[PDB]
């Protein structure tokens, strides 16, 4: 019944980053996972999901540049990006789908020319 | 305190109030919930809801399929004990056959004993029909019109045997041999035209035997219906509560022999099921009843004012908060049965038994072949992977249907005032 968000921070254009989620096993065990973000002035947003047995799928304004996954031994969720661009700059959020009452923390994800 | 030492706190909520107040953006919103509940109304391998309704229904064909062989049933009409009674029915999953035989003769039908045939024939009707369905696919569930054809036979034999008389069936006196009867009966609330026909069989070596066919014409194949017919399979087995014991290097039974109504953890997960699937369901006709398409503005050309312009905002609130209840409860009907979540014995009766087929080679669902026997044989692994598949595909339609209710849920509060 928690989730905690960590891996994020400032970084280049092009560039890449790897955010990683700890959930309970109430949540993650036997459900799908998924990654959300909240970009300034918006909100929140589906970005990408994966079910137990490991099957990805992805927003559009993502696909080929993100990957998520997850270890069931662990209770552990990730996202890998790359190419990144400032649109992709929001605090990043972690759930499972359908979507549990109460949110994390979030890692807040920069993306800066300079 | 005031609003803008909390809009610093929360600034999700600052946009929230500027949507609410933007017409381009609550039109926007009612067009998505009338997408997505396309997806959830109208679609089928893309519906959680109808993955959750198929299963339900498939994991109480699976427990009979499993447990059936080795249940005792016998006797006569009357419901008592019958001497030398052989009643026959067909397409059942039996002991390396096709057909069910019920022939435990002198002991007194039951609890913790044999099955009466008057509740074997309430359970295989339900069975033929349930089956018969799930071969020519379930409809989507916003078609709830639809009708199917449903045939079966069982056979009497053995000199006591009451179980095929004509009387039973309002066929005369004599006409056991070549007479019939139509008749309607009362399914789901709809009318079904029923014929019954009776012949006699010598065949010649061997004993002589009545043979009754069932012919079922216009039964509703709705959601709704199809879930009453699971429903009655569980609850008979679950009540007449009868007798078995299993035939067990491989997988084991737990426990092998006793009374059906003693797999308690089964039983009320089944029933649980069902329930929620029926819940579900039901959220169909308050989607229904509040669409979502016409536009949405100011008046006399004036400016939209969110504080008296928006009395469609209670029918949008209810059309959102239906929508994510059927997420919801699709959701929760895949958690009370998948086996990643259980324990105990439980869950070796699903891994070892439910979610298997022994049929050969995976023929189409409804099929019941000599192999069937001791395994579910109703696809309830692929349909929980499906299940998570949808959902998974679900991501967008579930943030914007929170988004719809947070919009309406915002323009209702100004409104009361
Ligand atoms: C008891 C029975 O089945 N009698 C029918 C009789 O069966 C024997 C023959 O098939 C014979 C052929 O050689 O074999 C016998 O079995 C042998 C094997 O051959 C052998 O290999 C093996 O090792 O041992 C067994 C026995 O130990 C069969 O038992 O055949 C008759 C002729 O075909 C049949 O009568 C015909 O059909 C009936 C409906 C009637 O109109 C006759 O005129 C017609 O020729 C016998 O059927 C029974 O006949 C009596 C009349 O004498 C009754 O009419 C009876 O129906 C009433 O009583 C029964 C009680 O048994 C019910 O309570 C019912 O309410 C009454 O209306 C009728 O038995 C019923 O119908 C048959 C087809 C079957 O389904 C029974 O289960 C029914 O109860």
């Amino acid at each position: 019944v928690q989730l905690q968000e960590s891996g994020g921070g400032l970084v280049q254009p092009g560039g890449s980053l790897r955010l990683s989620c700890a959930a309970s096993g109430s949540i993650f065990s036997g459900n799908v996972m998924g990654w959300y973000r909240q970009a300034p002035g918006k909100l929140r947003e589906w970005v990408a999901a994966i079910t137990p047995q490991g099957v990805p799928n992805y927003a559009d304004s993502v696909k080929g540049r993100f990957t998520i996954s997850r270890d069931n031994a662990k209770n552990m969720l990730y996202l890998q990006m790359s190419s990144l661009k400032p649109e992709d700059t929001a605090l990043y959020y972690c759930n499972r789908l359908p979507n549990y009452r109460s949110w994390g923390q979030g890692t807040q994800v920069t993306v800066s020319s300079h | 305190e005031n609003l803008s030492k909390l809009l610093t706190r929360y600034s999700t909520l600052n946009t929230l109030i500027k949507l609410s107040a933007d017409p381009s953006a609550i039109n926007a919103a009612r067009e998505n919930l009338g997408a997505s509940a396309k997806n959830l109304i109208g679609d089928t391998k893309n519906s959680p809801a109808y993955q959750a309704v198929l299963l339900a229904i498939n994991a109480a064909v699976g427990f009979w399929n499993v447990l059936g062989y080795a249940t005792q049933c016998g006797g006569n009409a009357n419901g008592q004990e019958s001497t030398s009674s052989t009643t026959i029915f067909n397409n059942e999953p039996g002991y390396r056959s096709t057909s069910i035989t019920c022939s435990l003769n002198r002991y007194k039908p039951g609890y913790y004993g044999p099955m009466s045939i008057e509740n074997f024939k309430k359970l295989n009707e339900a069975y033929q029909i349930l089956q018969t369905a799930l071969n020519k696919g379930l409809p989507a569930l916003k078609e709830n019109n639809g009708t199917i054809n449903v045939e079966y036979t069982y056979t009497c034999s053995g000199g006591g045997n009451t179980n095929c008389d004509p009387s039973l069936f309002g066929i005369g006196g004599d006409g056991r041999n070549g007479g019939s009867v139509t008749k309607t009966q009362t399914i789901d609330g709809k009318q079904v035209n029923t014929t019954i026909s009776s012949k006699v069989v010598q065949p010649p070596h061997s004993a002589a035997y009545t043979e009754i066919t069932n012919a079922l014409n216009g039964v509703p194949d709705s959601a709704q219906a199809l879930l009453a017919q699971a429903s009655t399979l569980i609850n008979t087995i679950n009540t007449a509560c009868p007798y078995f014991s299993v035939t067990n290097g491989g997988p084991q039974m737990e426990p092998t022999r006793g009374k059906l109504c003693g797999f308690t953890e089964e039983i009320s997960a089944i029933q649980k099921m069902i329930t929620d699937a029926q819940e579900l369901v039901n959220q169909t006709s308050v989607i229904n009843e509040h669409e979502q398409s016409t536009p949405v503005g100011g008046n006399n050309g004036k400016p939209f004012n969110p504080f008296t312009d928006a009395s469609f905002a209670q029918g949008m609130l209810a059309n959102a908060s239906a929508q994510a209840k059927m997420l919801n409860l699709a959701h929760q009907v895949g958690q009370t049965i998948n086996p990643d979540n259980l324990t105990g014995t439980f869950k070796n009766f699903v891994t070892g038994f439910l979610a298997t087929c022994n049929n050969k080679s995976g023929s189409p669902p409804g099929t019941v072949t000599t192999q069937t026997f001791a395994s579910g044989c109703a696809y309830v692994e692929q349909t929980i992977t499906n299940l998570n598949n949808s959902i998974a595909h679900f991501g967008t339609q579930e943030q914007q249907i929170q988004q719809a209710e947070n919009i309406a849920d915002t323009l209702v509060n100004f409104g009361s005032h």
